């Protein structure tokens, strides 16, 4: 149950379906030609939050990317805006804000808070943290899908059968509300990174010519990838 | 007949049909246009999604009606597995699975047939149409695999 696992080698996951289907076996042979290595996320409703989470302030870690800083922290201001023109009071989302802002921060070397990867590890393995981070993303995430109802009220009402603001409200702001398409969409969209979903499941429709595939999420390859098996995220690492 | 589907990146695939097709059949025109897998789409009409073995007739589709596109991208859920032979397994699903979905995910990784596989949870066996939002079945639960022959 920790909240993000080490990197695990590919194996893992093939020791998983060793003793069951040849077409997922071979997906994860060819999945081992593009990725090195996993971390399985705990499989709550806040997975691909969580996985979305760990990925990006690892990619900042590892890449010193302060233009990538900068640039994510104006689509911050403006998702903190458009809350604002929703009626959402500062006090039920600035504190998310506040605390992801400086999760971004203190990722970026140089200066006193300064953490490394182990920290930023216990850090997103600790309750009270990682799910305050997994809160701002479904903040912007309402936020997004609100600030365009017209276009995603067609998807919401066939999903659900709620209203976009019912929604917002039921499926994406609140802890645990299992996430889906739109809100994929939404957050990358809001936040403006990409995302690869290599999607790993039995289907094969051109017997003995299998391959895994993805769907991309681009508002230059993903360097947020994840595995997806119906129903859960992991973090993928590309070799 | 022509007919649109919109994708959630407001691109529009026009494709062919008849009214007598049925959702699996445009799900497989879907494939060939897109490389979407027809396991990985859901087609949305009228605020509806639309059933594999039903026709376009049957959701009253005509001529130039447009339905829409998500894909099956819904997570986190797992639950556990545990056999009566100690191994216990995780497993990948959703509360809109049925029973029998969760058994051909356990063949996935075990490779046990289905039709050898019996479910227990909470002192019940699990039956093959129902949900495990029919049971609230949520995450961490572990069902309880046995087997029988015939």
């Amino acid at each position: 149950l920790p909240y993000v696992g080490d990197k695990e080698p590919l194996s893992t996951l093939a020791a998983e379906f060793q003793s069951g289907s040849p077409i997922l076996q071979e997906k994860i042979k060819l999945l081992g030609e593009q990725y090195d290595a996993l971390r399985r996320t705990r499989g709550d409703g806040n997975c691909f939050y969580r996985s979305f989470m760990f990925s990006y302030l690892e990619h900042i870690l590892e890449t010193q990317d302060k233009a990538e800083v900068e640039r994510i922290l104006k689509k911050i201001e403006q998702c903190k805006k458009t809350l604002a023109d929703l009626g959402y009071i500062e006090f039920t989302f600035e504190d998310f804000f506040s605390i992801f802002i400086d999760q971004l921060e203190s990722v970026l070397q140089g200066h006193e808070s300064s953490i490394g990867a182990e920290e930023l590890l216990e850090r997103t393995r600790d309750q009270m943290v990682s799910d305050y981070v997994v809160m701002f993303f479904r903040f912007v995430t309402s936020g997004e899908i609100q600030r365009r109802a017209e276009f995603f009220e067609p998807f919401i009402s066939g999903l659900t059968n709620s209203t976009v603001v019912q929604f917002c409200k039921a499926s994406v702001e609140p802890m645990g509300e299992e996430s889906d398409h739109v809100h994929i969409i939404a957050l990358s969209d809001a936040l403006g990174v990409p995302i690869r979903v290599m999607y790993l499941d039995r289907s094969s429709c051109d017997a003995g010519n299998i391959s895994v595939n993805h769907h991309d999420f681009s508002p230059e390859k993903p360097y947020i990838t994840l595995l997806y098996r119906p129903g859960h995220y992991d973090i993928l690492y590309p070799k | 007949m022509q007919i649109f589907v919109k994708t959630l990146t407001g691109k529009t695939i026009t494709l062919e049909v008849e009214p007598s097709d049925t959702i699996e059949n445009v799900k497989a025109k879907i494939q060939d246009k897109e490389g979407i897998p027809p396991d990985q789409q859901r087609l949305i009409f009228a605020g509806k999604q639309l059933e594999d073995g039903r026709t376009l007739s049957d959701y009253n589709i005509q001529k130039e009606s447009t339905l829409h596109l998500v894909l099956r991208l819904r997570g986190x859920m797992q639950i556990f597995v545990k056999t009566l032979t100690g191994k216990t397994i995780t497993l990948e699903v959703e509360p809109s699975d049925t029973i029998e979905n969760v058994k051909a995910k356990i063949q996935d990784k075990e490779g046990i047939p289905p039709d050898q596989q019996r479910l227990i949870f909470a002192g019940k066996q699990l039956e093959d149409g129902r949900t495990l939002s029919d049971y609230n079945i949520q995450k961490e639960s572990t069902l309880h695999l046995v087997l029988r022959l015939r």
